[PDB]
């Protein structure tokens, strides 16, 4: 449905 | 939706989430933690489609690129394509991709250090041959770029000037089984390895693993540049599923060779740098090892499809690695039958010299210590 994809700082960059 | 930049790194983490797990990150609502460095990630972008960094001779000319940390083997930033006036969602990752031939940068993983690791070498100073030389059982010669022969000349300066005769021989010495499995230790593999091997990453198949692409080479790399030890290429870093669970992703190491073996390696290719082919990388202030590669043309392409008398070439490559981080450059034309021409060459090279640049400044570039069991002499290094 929907997922989160998280730089390696942790802070969100994709909404997948 | 997702940023323009990201679209190539996105692409292998959604591959890699649903090799571990079994689940297509798209049709199941799970948070992923990756190993993307954003600004990095940015710069990276930022090489390839401006005026600020690199001078590029046409819109079309290609660049493809992985940067590892070295330590972890975590890919920090990648890039398969420069200028995409056509946005199809998660297009083909060339940055992966192993269709194209890496040339010379397989001399270093497939013959010298295999060479030194099983002691068919004992220094940096051992004098290997250059002179006129035929593929073992066949009446086909090994020419060199210039098609002359260095004659007696030291391994470092072999690798250096970068000369096919002792490269191909070299892999003759060490044996092709041995040869397959060093590679298979740095995470590389063909269905048949050949002699042609020697001087050349073009394989039968490219169906999956075989042959050689920059995320392959700077896993392979980074080995180098730690001490011989090889990780697994990872972009997730930790998986948290809708159910709550969590699956965190520890990245292991196994060793690829001996300290000795990657400590001689990147002594010599710091005078690729220096002295030789990859000049465009040097850093002053920066200790830095590579090797450059400049493919050819089939016999079939010569005559047909190219019609020029300059040094031309479809594929230009650059391997280096720092202390930290490892980085592999391909440059080239989408149909390889366009060929490279005079200043689209030196891009490989520059473009890192670029992003080596910018990871590197600030904190102390450390040199590499010279491990027990070797000593320093003249020009080179030697075992006990
Ligand atoms: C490897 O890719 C290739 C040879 N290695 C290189 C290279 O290291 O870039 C070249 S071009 C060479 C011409 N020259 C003179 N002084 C420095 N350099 C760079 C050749 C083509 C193998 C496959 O032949
Ligand atoms: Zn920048
Ligand atoms: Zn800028
Ligand atoms: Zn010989
Ligand atoms: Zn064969």
């Amino acid at each position: 449905t929907s997922s989160k994809i998280y730089d390696n700082k942790n802070q969100l960059i994709a909404d997948l | 939706n997702y940023p323009a930049y990201m679209d190539n790194y996105l692409k292998e983490v959604i591959n890699q989430v649903e090799e571990e797990t079994g689940y297509n990150l798209l049709t199941t609502g799970m948070d992923v933690y990756t190993n993307v460095d954003q600004e990095a990630q940015k710069h990276l972008w930022d090489i390839y489609n401006t005026d600020e960094y690199v001078a590029y001779p046409d819109d079309e000319l290609q660049v493809a690129s992985t940067i590892v940390d070295v330590s972890n083997g975590k890919v920090i930033a990648q890039l398969g394509a420069r200028h995409q006036s056509s946005n199809v969602s998660f297009g083909i990752n060339q940055a992966v991709e192993t269709n194209r031939d890496w040339g010379s940068t397989m001399k270093p993983i497939t013959d010298y250090a295999p060479a030194l690791e099983y002691g068919v070498y004992d220094s940096t100073a051992t004098i290997v041959h250059d002179e006129p030389y035929n593929y073992p059982g066949t009446n086909t010669p090994v020419y060199n770029w210039d098609r002359g022969y260095f004659g007696n000349i030291t391994l470092q300066y072999a690798l250096q000037q970068s000369r096919n005769v002792p490269a191909v021989e070299t892999l003759n010495k060490v044996g092709l089984n041995r040869a397959k499995t060093f590679l298979n230790g740095l995470g590389i593999d063909y269905p048949s390895i050949h002699y042609s091997n020697a001087i050349s990453s073009n394989t039968t198949e490219s169906d999956k693993k075989y042959g050689a692409s920059s995320e392959k080479m700077a896993a392979a790399y980074a080995a180098f540049a730690n001490g011989g030890t090889y990780y697994k290429p990872m972009y997730i870093h930790k998986v948290v599923f809708s159910d709550g669970s969590e699956k965190e992703f520890s990245n292991v190491g196994t060793r690829a060779m001996k300290e000795t073996t990657a400590y001689m390696m990147t002594d010599m290719m710091k005078t690729v740098l220096s002295y030789g082919t990859g000049q465009n990388a040097y850093l002053a202030w920066l200790p830095q090892a590579g090797k450059t590669g400049t493919s050819n043309y089939t016999d079939e392409e010569i005559e047909n499809h190219i019609k020029t008398s300059q040094f031309v070439a479809p594929d230009e490559l650059f391997a280096g690695y720092t202390r930290k981080y490892s980085m592999a450059v391909w440059t080239g034309y989408s149909n390889r039958l366009t060929p490279l021409v005079g200043n689209g060459l030196t891009v490989a090279a520059k473009v890192y010299r670029s992003m080596m640049t910018y990871l590197s400044e600030g904190s102390n570039p450390e040199d590499w210590n010279i491990p027990e069991g070797l000593y320093r002499n003249g020009e080179f290094v030697f075992k006990n």
